Parts: structure tokens; sequence; C-alpha cells
């Protein structure tokens, strides 16, 4: 017996599983509303880090 | 001069083998690292001596 070189499994797939999304943007809520302002005063809402 | 004997059993340990052990370089060297193995290859036969 004489040990010439060694072996090893290529991978062939990937996995990129990630974790579920996180802070959910409230754009699904601001289309479901009873009242809206009038046009000349329109709200500004900020949306940030969703 | 004696008159009576003590038939006596002593106990002797010697070790004779160790554990064989077997360490694959290039698992040890060059982990995962894809881009190793080419710098790795630079060396030589490190990993068959």
């Amino acid at each position: 017996i004489y040990q010439t070189s060694n072996f090893r499994v290529v991978p062939s797939g990937d996995v990129v599983r990630f974790p579920n999304i996180t802070n959910l943007c409230p754009f699904g809520e601001v289309f479901n509303a009873t009242k809206f302002p009038s046009v000349y005063a329109w709200e500004r809402k900020k949306i940030s880090n969703c | 001069i004696p008159t009576n004997f003590s038939i006596s059993i002593t106990t002797e340990v010697m070790p004779v083998s160790m554990a064989k052990t077997s360490v694959d370089c290039n698992m040890y060297i060059c982990g995962d690292s894809t881009e190793c193995a080419n710098l790795l290859l630079q060396y030589g036969s490190f990993c068959t001596q």
C-alpha cells in the first residue's frame, strides 16, 4: 500500500437560506384607511428602516 | 540461610504502541478557501512528505 494523494467531495448545490423578512413596511396599511385629508392638506409621512 | 519461601507475583506495564494519527493537510491547511489552494500548491510536497 502506497499513499498517493487526497480526495474531497465537491459541493454541488448551495443553500442561501436567509432569516424571514424583518421590519415590515406600513405600505400595506397606508392604503387601508377610513379617512383621508384634502388635496391642499396632504400629509407627508416619513417611512424608513423597513 | 533462609528456611521458608514466599511466592510473589509482580506487575510490569510497558507501552508497545501509540495512537496511529493521520492529519490531512488538505483540510488543516486551506480549510475552505478555494483561493488558498492556489497559493498552497506553490510551496510543493509539504503535504506529501
